[PDB]
């Protein structure tokens, strides 16, 4: 009795390897294509072609919620970047075809529900489809930098984010018409006190690439393959003193001595 | 030889099924020969799209000349780009005693005018069925005549066309796979374990040579997709078997895996080749046996580090979207 | 043209025995163009067979090689002299001793197996993220027989004959050990490269002192300890 | 890279494995087993067993003579 010559001749279907574990329901496997930026992204990726190193793949963001005010709720992530697969070995969808709940009576385990059925005629398997193009999420995340309890980006974030009008109007009426102090800090303007900051922090919005690099660096402890030795311990402490007394004095008062690392 | 695949496919949705009327009136005015209803509209346009994905599209379609299995065919022609042709042999099946009557299939002039274009006249039947009905054994010899003639016109009247694709009925399609097999009878069963051909709407099926001129009734045939309905937003219905006293139209927990055949190095892609079969067994055990083409295979079962989604509908208002997280990594093997 | 297979197996006998394609001595074996369609023709086949189906070639000749040395159906300097026609020959030769057609499976599986007894078998950032996006990352559920006893004690006998050849009237450690499993371990340390062998005296070859000594660099372990 | 003759120690060591070698005498060879004679008033050396059969055989000899 020989087994069943089942075709190859199926639809070849594009796929996408998340690095998060989707549950079955219907609500998983949407909130997981909406971290994506939604199903028409997602067949817009895999059209994309040319070199690896230009192409701007799908971009995920692992937070994504709302806040009541509708604005995001993790404003400034920047995304983990995945790009389409540059030669995927070919593959085969096979549907297996149980009787219902047999797959919790073996732990969730299709092999189990196999193994379990070894003598049944119920157990259909037949090829569905050849997957040849794939989108993985493999380079780091990059820097994240949080800002919730930044006043600006709050203030942003309550306005351009929410989209409510009462916000929209109390910000454009405060930006002023021309500003007289852009060499003093934001703070000063932005009286808001629910906030713990520093007046040493400027509130500097963060850049939207800080890790110019997806992949780490072959540093390896590895050298490049491609004077303070003549002075005195008082010359040494005077120069550290020229920007600031204060390092310079603790330092005096603590250290007992310079050493070169020759 | 030229026809090397044979594809059969059922008609669509009846407006006759619907749970409430006002059911409509057979326009061509033969009785039972009822129009698709809305679910026919969407999922022969699915079949269309379906076909046309496959690396292997048929050439020429044969519709049995019945106004719902042309109705069918209709989008398939359009979306596929290919020309249509009558073939009355291929026709339902009525029991003799049928009241109030057998009828008969509608003609290429009057066809002309609710299918302009898509239909053309340079075929006539290969053969017919009884005016008054047939027993299911004078049913049986027909379909046995009509294979080893029809092949015989194909191939005459076209030179090169080598896939062809069948519209046609429950029992017409049932017993035009079991002849072309050659069983005895078309109530057997395929195997011990009691599989037939299976018969729902929109439902296909694939037939092919196994792996100069050779007569038809020397070459075995090798039933190789046995009911695919996979491309129904809605699956398979009403399905139908010789089983089933009355004439046609008058729970399972699914989960996907992956099998794949990684190669050797990063810089290059294992292809499956296009004509390629897949058989397999033991897949109850750790280490299953699996034949893709020529070479043998042995796996080894894996849960993904993640999870795996693929879009079906993305193919080269709602997406069938797979889950796959088990997987079977098939290492080669050499025979010993 | 219908030479292919004679194609493939001389670059098969060349990139196996000289370590690289001769092309200027291939060229005069089969009459072609000079060098455009063998070349041509040569590499739009490989990507029809793969890795895999060049690890079929390269084994099979490998395996052929062996036997024809071993009954001397070739003189070695032949061999030296890189004779494509008599090389050839011997493939020649010994495809004439067997036939098959392409297999087919049987839907019970202890039937297949009683039928069949199948044999098993640093860069620049653009080439890692190449390599980085193929990769698939799995959990392994279930295999063939762990066969952990015979895998342990052949990898036991690995250890000793290593801790033998790395330095220096009897052996202990392989007294309990079968005689005839010694002959399987020797054997795959050739294959394998790991040694020479004069007319009674085995010796290591270079690899197990280099990956030593260049991975085991404590001379720098020493100058960290003092730091 | 020295594929021909890694090949020739490759056959030659098969060749010797089946030339009645138990592959252990290969060890025992560099590891440091000279044979020693057994016969009363003899106790002669050999770092070959080739050499050892031979003065064996020799002995063998010797019985034949006397
Ligand atoms: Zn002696």
């Amino acid at each position: 009795l020989i087994a069943d010559e089942f075709t190859l001749d199926l639809p070849r279907i594009p796929s996408l390897e998340l690095p998060l574990n989707v549950s079955t329901k219907h609500s998983s496997i949407q909130k997981a294509i909406k971290m994506c930026g939604g199903i028409e992204k997602v067949k817009e990726a895999f059209k994309e072609h040319g070199p690896i190193e230009s192409q701007h793949g799908l971009q995920l963001y692992l937070n994504d919620d709302t806040d009541s005010d509708g604005s995001k709720s993790y404003f400034n992530e920047h995304p983990v970047i995945g790009k389409r697969v540059p030669f995927r070995d070919e593959s085969v969808i096979l549907k297996v075809t149980m009787p219902k709940g047999t797959l919790s009576k073996n732990n969730n385990s299709v092999k189990d529900s196999i193994k379990s059925l070894k003598d049944s005629n119920k157990l259909r398997v037949t090829p569905v489809s050849i997957v040849d193009n794939t989108i993985k999420f493999r380079e780091m995340s990059d820097f994240q930098i949080k800002l919730d309890n930044v006043p600006s980006a709050r203030e942003f974030k309550s306005s351009f984010g929410s989209l409510e009008w009462n916000n929209f109007k109390s910000f454009v009426n405060s930006v002023p018409d021309n500003d007289s102090q852009p060499q003093e800090n934001i703070g000063n303007l932005i009286l808001d006190r629910s906030v713990k900051i520093p007046s040493t922090d400027f509130q500097l919005p963060p850049p939207p690439k800080l890790s110019m690099v997806g992949f780490p660096l072959l540093y390896k402890y590895k050298a490049n393959p491609f004077d303070v030795k003549t002075a005195s311990f008082q010359d040494i402490i005077n120069k550290i003193a020229k920007l600031d007394p204060k390092t310079a004095e603790t330092m005096k008062s603590e250290l007992k001595g310079f050493v070169d690392e020759v | 030889m030229v026809v090397n695949t044979i594809y059969i496919a059922r008609h669509g949705y009846r407006s006759n099924w619907l749970p409430e009327g006002p059911y409509p009136d057979p326009l061509t005015g033969i009785d039972s020969d009822v129009p698709l209803a809305e679910h026919g509209v969407q999922q022969a346009k699915e079949l269309a799209h379906y076909l046309l994905s496959l690396d292997n599209q048929p050439e020429a379609a044969f519709a049995s000349p019945f106004y719902r299995c042309l109705e069918t065919v209709q989008p398939i022609a359009k979306l596929l780009e290919i020309p249509v042709y009558l073939e009355r042999g291929i026709g339902e099946w009525y029991r003799p005693d049928r009241k109030p009557v057998i009828p008969v299939p509608a003609g290429y002039e009057i066809l002309s005018k609710f299918f302009p274009g898509v239909i053309s006249q340079e075929w006539d039947s290969t053969l017919t069925p009884n005016e008054k009905g047939e027993t299911e054994q004078e049913m049986y010899m027909r379909f046995k005549k009509f294979w080893p003639l029809f092949i015989e016109r194909v191939e005459k009247e076209y030179p090169n066309v080598e896939c062809i694709l069948l519209v046609t009925h429950a029992a017409s399609k049932i017993a035009l796979g079991m002849s072309l097999l050659g069983y005895d009878n078309p109530r057997m069963s395929l195997n011990e374990n009691g599989d037939k051909i299976r018969s729902g709407s929109c439902s296909l099926d694939k037939y092919e040579i196994l792996k100069t001129y050779i007569p038809f009734s020397d070459r075995k045939w090798v039933l190789t997709m046995n009911g695919n309905t996979e491309f129904l937003s809605s699956g398979e219905e009403m399905n139908w078997n010789f089983d089933c006293v009355a004439e046609a139209g008058s729970e399972v927990e699914t989960v996907y895996i992956s099998v794949d055949i990684p190669s050797g190095n990063y810089k290059e892609r294992t292809e499956i080749a296009k004509s390629a079969i897949l058989q397999y067994s033991g897949l109850e055990t750790d280490a299953p046996l699996f034949r893709i083409g020529n070479r043998l295979y042995e796996g080894s079962w894996e849960r993904l580090v993640g999870t795996e989604l693929a879009f079906p509908n993305a193919a080269h208002q709602s997406e069938k979207i797979y889950r796959i997280k088990e997987r079977i990594v098939l290492s080669n093997v050499r025979p010993m | 043209k219908d030479g292919v297979q004679a194609l493939i197996r001389a670059v098969v006998v060349t990139k196996s025995i000289k370590n690289e394609i001769m092309w200027d001595k291939i060229t005069k074996l089969f009459p072609n163009n000079s060098l455009d369609n063998l070349k041509k023709k040569w590499t739009a086949r490989r990507v029809r067979m793969g890795h895999s189906g060049w690890r079929a070639y390269v084994d099979k000749w490998k395996k052929m090689l062996v036997l024809a040395i071993k009954s001397e159906k070739i003189s070695l300097r032949d061999v030296e002299e890189l004779d494509l026609i008599k090389l050839l020959d011997i493939w020649t030769s010994f495809d004439e001793k067997e036939i098959k057609r392409p297999l087919f499976l049987y839907k019970n599986y202890e039937e297949n197996r009683k039928k069949f007894t199948l044999v098993r078998d640093m860069s620049s950032m653009i080439q890692r993220e190449i390599s980085s996006l193929k990769k698939t990352y799995t959990r392994k559920i279930s295999a063939s027989t762990k066969d952990l006893s015979k895998s342990q004690s052949d990898d036991y006998i690995r250890t000793v004959i290593r801790s033998i050849l790395i330095e220096s009237n009897e052996i202990e450690a392989l007294k309990n050990v079968g005689n005839e499993s010694i002959d399987n371990v020797i054997m795959d340390m050739a294959k394998e490269k790991q040694i020479y062998l004069h007319g009674s005296k085995l010796e290591c070859t270079d690899t197990l002192p280099d990956i030593l000594e260049n991975r085991g660099n404590y001379k720098d372990f020493g100058v960290a300890f003092q730091y | 890279n020295n594929n021909v003759e890694f090949l020739q120690n490759e056959v030659d060591l098969e060749k010797r494995l089946e030339s009645g070698e138990n592959g252990l005498n290969l060890l025992l060879n560099t590891v440091g087993r000279k044979y020693r004679c057994f016969y009363n008033n003899c106790s002669r050396t050999f770092k070959t067993k080739e050499k050892y059969e031979k003065h064996i055989d020799k002995h063998k000899v010797h019985e034949l003579k006397l």
